[PDB]
């Protein structure tokens, strides 16, 4: 939606590009200027 | 004093639903209504008598019927109708 | 219907094209009644409306005859030339090339 | 999953406005000081030709009838309806012009 | 409007040749 | 506010500057034309007692708001010191295009909410409950709405089905009852080919109390298959465009002669008809505008000086073209053969004949070849 979708975290292959698999997950949206 | 007129002024009929009859055939007829002293008791002759026919002049509605059902079904030569019948 | 006889013998040039110009006149008049016997035929006064039939048969005729395109050059060949050959007893079919009396 | 969108009125270029896009000449603009000493499109002509551009597109956007909360975005719990499943939101539609940039 | 154009009729009525206002012009 | 507030100034000398210090670019924003355009629902003439559906549905909302704009002219029009509103002022007529287009828009937001559920409610959601893996045995049912497992999939799949729910609510229409159509409606003068479905789409929520979207999901007609009679929609789509075109040229052209010299019956009855192709995930889904009442197809021999036959000539000499719908003749009922293959009159309105739209215009343009009838000469070549 023009802004940037983020997961925010409460060894990683580079190279695969892929989201890390996580339960219950904490998304957010922020624009790219912060 | 006593009684000698009434001059009825219907304004506007609002859902009729007219039944049987092509949806162009209602919205190209001649609605009108007639008034008549009750006892008269819808004399056929009197319902033409040009002093109780105020025919309409505007041009009537033909909409659907509840909708969400009939608009399903089709057909259904029901339709809510309506005219600005203005007269007395 | 002997104006083919006066072609021949029309030494001028202003009485030749005239009588020229006048049997291609009476030769679009002969097409467009036979494309009118056609339009008869088939009963097609019962669908189409009859009008802008006769409307539009003419203005397919003018731009057939009046043109600057290859249509022009293809329909007057075959079909008008040779049907001024019948009605009026000439055989000028390859002489009179549509710029030559295609003016106005 | 991207729907796409193939519409009839995207943005009909025969409105009376329009023309007021393609030539920013006729624009009633009065003046005030002698009109000769002004490029003949103007820099107000250009500019209100580039805003009333932008808008009619801006109204051709599909996105547009929620488009004040498109600008706001999705809050916690709707992110996490849309990362769910591969179903189409209802917020991203496939683009088709390039006509908003 | 669109219903009349074009065409118009052409009309070749009886105008005998032999009176006296044609029989005059023509000697 | 977030809105122009007058567009004023604007003398031709100002700067290059003061036009980027009051305007935004919004310059509209998109709640201030619509807390109007549902002003263009609740001031309407003809609405008798309470009862619209026609007159509120968004086929007939954005042919009136198109009757707005082609009122007071751009000739006339006057900006700088016309602060008095209700006049023939450019402010005005900005704000009413931006009507115009904002109704077709929310056609098509509502368009594409319809779309998805259609697909997915279904088609793509009998065999989306499970059956993820195809090497274990694929069984997943035919669709015949169109004619114990884990402790932890079980409590993750509720949590899907709630989750989803915040999807289909909010932005989208919250929940929506569906109609299925059987095959003998007269609503088939929308449909093409026999293997097409139908599906109304009410509102099923507060909404404007309009609803009422209908669509057709494209799935062949026997040796025509499936790409075949979803391509045969998609040359529809963008042919109609075109001849779109050529009517708000009619509106504009019309509007302005029967103003200017009338300042000294209907506006036009060739009402511009809204439509929308989706392409979702492999199937069109093209969705119409309904009708209140029984769309009849029109006869096409015509007084001459009448309404229909007059200003259609306008459009065909626009359009540089000639006659486009042939002589029919239409007593009653259908063949569901043979899919007709010329372009119809359908007259939709209750009232009397002011509003007709045009349809099957992709059967106008000539089906090119050298024979397949997807392969069309393009309509705006």
């Amino acid at each position: 939606l023009g802004r940037v979708l983020i997961q925010s975290t409460d060894f990683h292959d580079r190279f695969a590009y892929k989201p890390d698999p996580r339960a219950h997950p904490n998304l957010s949206v922020d624009a790219r200027q912060e | 004093p006593v009684a000698h007129a009434v001059w009825i002024e219907i304004r506007k009929v609002v859902n009729v639903p007219i039944y049987g009859l092509t949806f162009r055939q209602i919205c190209e007829a001649e609605l009108s209504v007639v008034a008549m002293w009750e006892a008269e008791r819808a004399c056929a002759a009197i319902l033409r008598r040009k002093s109780r026919k105020i025919t309409a002049v505007t041009r009537c509605e033909v909409q659907p019927l509840n909708i969400s059902a009939i608009e399903r079904m089709s057909g259904s030569e029901d339709s809510l109708l309506s005219c600005y019948i203005r007269g007395q | 219907k002997s104006l083919g006889l006066m072609y021949n013998r029309f030494a001028g040039a202003v009485f030749r094209d005239a009588s020229l110009r006048e049997m291609l006149a009476r030769a679009a008049k002969h097409l467009f009644l036979k494309q009118m016997e056609v339009l008869v035929r088939k009963k097609a006064y019962r669908k189409v409306l009859w009008v802008e039939l006769l409307q539009t048969t003419i203005v397919a005729l003018f731009n057939i005859v009046l043109g600057t395109t290859e249509e022009t050059r293809s329909f007057w060949q075959e079909q008008l030339l040779p049907e001024v050959a019948e009605i009026f007893g000439v055989d000028l079919v390859g002489t009179v090339t549509p710029r030559s009396v295609c003016h106005p | 999953w991207l729907p796409a969108l193939r519409r009839t009125i995207e943005l009909p270029p025969r409105l009376p406005l329009l023309r007021f896009v393609t030539n920013p000449g006729m624009i009633p603009l009065l003046c005030q000081q002698d009109a000769d000493l002004i490029v003949s499109p103007s820099p107000s002509q250009i500019l209100l030709s580039k805003f009333i551009g932008h808008t009619l597109v801006q109204c051709a956007a599909p996105l547009w009838r929620v488009w004040d909360a498109v600008e706001k975005g999705l809050d916690s719990d709707n992110l996490l309806a849309a990362y769910v499943s591969t179903k189409a939101h209802p917020l991203i539609i496939r683009q088709s012009n390039w006509h908003l940039p | 409007l669109r219903t009349f154009c074009g065409f118009f009729p052409q009309v070749k009525t009886v105008v005998p040749a032999s009176l006296g206002i044609i029989r005059t012009a023509q000697e | 506010d977030c809105s122009i507030k007058n567009l004023a100034s604007l003398f031709l000398e100002t700067s290059p500057e003061e036009m980027f210090a009051v305007c935004p670019v919004p310059l509209f924003s998109p709640e201030r034309i619509f807390q109007r355009i549902n002003a263009f629902m609740k001031r309407g003439s003809s609405v008798s007692e309470g009862t619209s559906i026609w007159l509120r549905s968004p086929q007939h909302v954005c042919n009136k708001l198109l009757d707005k704009v082609v009122s007071r002219d751009i000739s006339s029009a006057r900006v700088t010191d016309e602060i008095d509103p209700k006049k023939n002022t450019v402010y005005w007529h900005i704000l009413a295009s931006c009507q115009c287009i904002s109704a077709s828009s929310a056609f098509a937001f509502v368009a594409t909410n319809t779309a998805i559920e259609i697909i997915e409610r279904h088609i793509y959601g009998i065999s989306e409950d499970s059956l993820l893996i195809g090497s274990l045995p694929f069984d997943n049912p035919t669709p015949s709405g169109l004619f114990f497992v884990f402790d932890r999939v079980e409590r993750k799949a509720r949590e899907r089905r709630k989750s989803l729910e915040v999807l289909k609510r909010q932005w989208a229409g919250g929940d929506l009852d569906l109609c299925l159509l059987p095959d003998n409606h007269p609503f088939n003068v929308f449909r093409l080919f026999k293997f097409d479905r139908m599906f109304m789409a009410r509102s099923r929520t507060e909404a404007s109390s309009c609803g009422c979207q209908l669509a057709i999901l494209v799935l062949g007609d026997e040796e025509h298959d499936i790409e075949e009679a979803s391509k045969l929609y998609g040359i529809e789509i963008q042919a109609q465009q075109v001849m779109n075109d050529a009517i708000v040229e009619l509106k504009r052209r019309s509007g302005l002669q029967a103003e200017t010299r009338e300042h000294s019956g209907p506006f036009t009855v060739l009402q511009v008809h809204l439509m929308t192709a989706i392409d979702y995930k492999g199937f069109r889904v093209v969705v119409f505008s309904l009708p209140a009442t029984v769309p009849r197809l029109l006869n096409w021999p015509q007084p001459v000086s009448s309404q229909l036959s007059q200003e259609l000539a306008f459009v065909e000499q626009r359009l540089n073209l000639a006659s486009l719908v042939k002589p029919q003749t239409w007593k009653g009922s259908v063949k569901n053969d043979e899919i007709l293959m010329k372009t119809v009159l359908l007259s939709l309105d209750p009232s009397d004949d002011d509003s007709v739209v045009f349809y099957r215009l992709c059967f106008a343009f000539p089906q090119m070849d050298n024979a397949k009838l997807c392969e069309r000469i393009r309509c705006n070549a």
